[PDB]
């Protein structure tokens, strides 16, 4: 089971230019592509191997479709000022989410175009790929507009047709990057917080795809009510990281283990905090 | 118009080793609007080469940024990282502590 | 690849 | 300090990507054009002077039109001094939505243009007029000409759903 997905970013900038379009395309957890309004030649590059041997029309085809989508937001942020009779002075943000979800046996499990407007959901494709839901009386608006034009054809055609097709050739193109396991390194740290106090961290490095849980327990018992879980960090290089801490009395901590279940692993691990000695 | 504010999380890329080479990264995430100010410090002094991904965001609309930089850490050396953003009243330092 | 285009919202 | 021609070639109502050119001449000898769109993006063009015939002439290539291109339109005619405004032009785009259909009662040669789709306008022309659509009981909406036609909607009345059947 696998996915792409494009995330889009429109900014207004009322006194200082046309909105910035910001697009970023994803499978799985790796990014491939990246596209920015802003930059000297506004031109969609390539950010993973595996598309870099796409020929040149290949990108000038994307380039093309990022461009036009670029002026579309732009008028879209104006209309949603509009509809919802808000100043012309203020900065407003329209997102979208687009792309489709293979299941283990490579057929359509899911195809997604969802808007949000300034953080808001505003209006989505249903998964029948023929039907939207309009989050309020502004996005029936474009609700009628989008009916009016045939958004749900075209948009049904490339996420069941061109999608999935594309999603299968990425997939294969870079079959051991992005179809291998490669479970995280793993250590424990113990760390001095006072008289009676002491705090375990628990170390998850370098694992991919980003999906992984580690929790402590004390001996038995499950202290994700107590458990300090900082959310799952990017290392820089495509591979992920996260810890969990625990607060602990000095001297008591042979009492605790880690437990970590991943995708590259099979065995969910256990592991304790080891001095060396 | 929703906002919320960003959490923060300084660390290297991989456990420092004294006069080893590695990337000092500051990742910063569940924010909106996607207008942010991330800085790096040496010394409490800016620093120059400062590269940062692309503006993503996740699937409840928050966006996310890795800012980042390469180095070679030293016992007495330091690093943090110094975020501005609209939801804040003065911009957060945040040390390198590479126990975490 | 990317989506293709739509009339604004 | 005239009022200048302002006129639509090869016409007023354009389609999606097709370049439209907007012609604005006097006898009055302006060696400056200021042409100006307000509506949802409002913007100022500068064409220099061209002189022919005892006609100072201007002739601004409106690109691939694009729905941000649609609006009213005014040019004015010593580049700070500007004339009177030309007559207002509201130039269209059209090709965003379905068209419509045209029935007729009873003779073929009270009209009305139909679709499923609720556009909130229609509209006519011919080698204009408007009426605004009301709904009905089996799931359609309507407008009717008491005596060729578009949709549109409502907060954009400049981008025009695609020409439908003629007639």
């Amino acid at each position: 089971s696998h996915s792409m997905r494009y995330f889009d970013t429109a900014v207004s900038r009322p006194g200082r230019g046309e909105p910035r379009f910001i697009s970023v395309g994803y499978v799985d957890d790796t990014q491939f592509v990246r596209f920015d309004s802003d930059a000297a030649s506004p031109r969609g590059e390539p950010r993973a191997p595996w598309v870099e041997q796409e020929g040149p029309e290949y990108w000038d085809r994307e380039t093309q479709k990022y461009k036009r989508q670029a002026q579309a937001d732009r008028v879209s942020l104006r209309n949603l000022r509009g509809y919802y009779n808000q100043s012309e002075d203020g900065s407003h943000t329209l997102q979208r989410m687009s792309g489709c979800d293979l299941g283990p046996d490579g057929r359509l499990l899911r195809g997604y175009d969802q808007s949000a407007y300034d953080g808001k959901d505003y209006i989505a494709l249903n998964e029948d790929l023929r039907s939207w839901t309009a989050a309020d009386t502004a996005a029936q608006i474009t609700q009628r507009k989008l009916e009016a034009a045939r958004a749900a054809e075209q948009l049904r055609a490339y996420l069941e047709g061109t999608c999935v097709e594309w999603l299968r050739r990425y997939l294969e193109n870079g079959k051991e990057t992005l179809q291998r396991a490669e479970p995280p390194k793993t250590h424990v740290t113990h760390h001095p917080l006072s008289d009676h106090e002491a705090t375990l961290r628990c170390w998850a490095l370098g694992f991919y795809p980003a999906e992984i849980t580690l929790t402590w327990q004390r001996d038995g018992e499950d202290q994700t009510q107590d458990t300090e879980l900082v959310e799952t960090r990017p290392a820089g290089d495509g591979t992920f990281q996260k810890w969990a801490a625990v607060v602990v009395p000095s001297g008591q901590e042979q009492r605790y283990t880690c437990h970590m279940q991943h995708e590259g692993l099979q065995e969910p691990l256990t592991l304790s905090w080891e001095p060396s000695s | 118009m929703i906002q919320r504010t960003p959490k923060i999380q300084v660390y290297s890329r991989h456990p420092a080793e004294n006069g080893k080479s590695n990337f000092l990264n500051c990742y910063v995430s569940g924010f909106h609007p996607s207008d942010i100010e991330v800085d790096l410090l040496k010394n409490g002094e800016r620093i120059e080469k400062v590269e940062h991904s692309d503006l993503s965001f996740s699937k409840d609309w928050s966006f996310y940024l890795l800012y980042y930089t390469e180095f070679t850490p030293t016992e007495k050396d330091e690093y943090a990282c110094r975020v501005n953003h609209v939801t804040l009243s003065q911009p957060k330092i945040v040390k390198w502590d590479r126990d975490m | 690849r990317y989506r293709p285009g739509t009339v604004a919202l | 300090h005239r009022k200048p021609s302002l006129l639509a070639h090869p016409g007023p109502l354009v389609k999606s990507e097709e370049t439209v050119i907007l012609q604005c001449w006097s006898d009055v000898r302006f060696q400056h054009f200021l042409l100006h769109r307000e509506g949802k993006f409002k913007d100022t063009l500068h064409l220099i002077g061209e002189h022919h015939d005892g006609v100072s002439k201007a002739n601004f290539s409106i690109g691939p039109m694009m729905q941000d291109l649609a609006g009213t339109y005014r040019c004015y005619g010593s580049p700070y001094q500007l004339s009177a405004p030309s007559d207002p032009l509201d130039i269209v785009i059209t090709g965003l939505y379905e068209k419509p259909s045209l029935s007729a009662q009873p003779g073929p040669t009270t009209l009305s243009c139909s679709s499923r789709s609720s556009y909130d306008m229609y509209h006519l022309s011919r080698e204009e007029r408007r009426f605004s659509a009301g709904p009905k009981v089996n799931g359609t909406f309507q407008a009717d000409f008491p005596l060729r036609c578009f949709g549109s909607f409502r907060d954009s009345p400049y981008e025009w759903s695609n020409s439908s059947d003629p007639l």
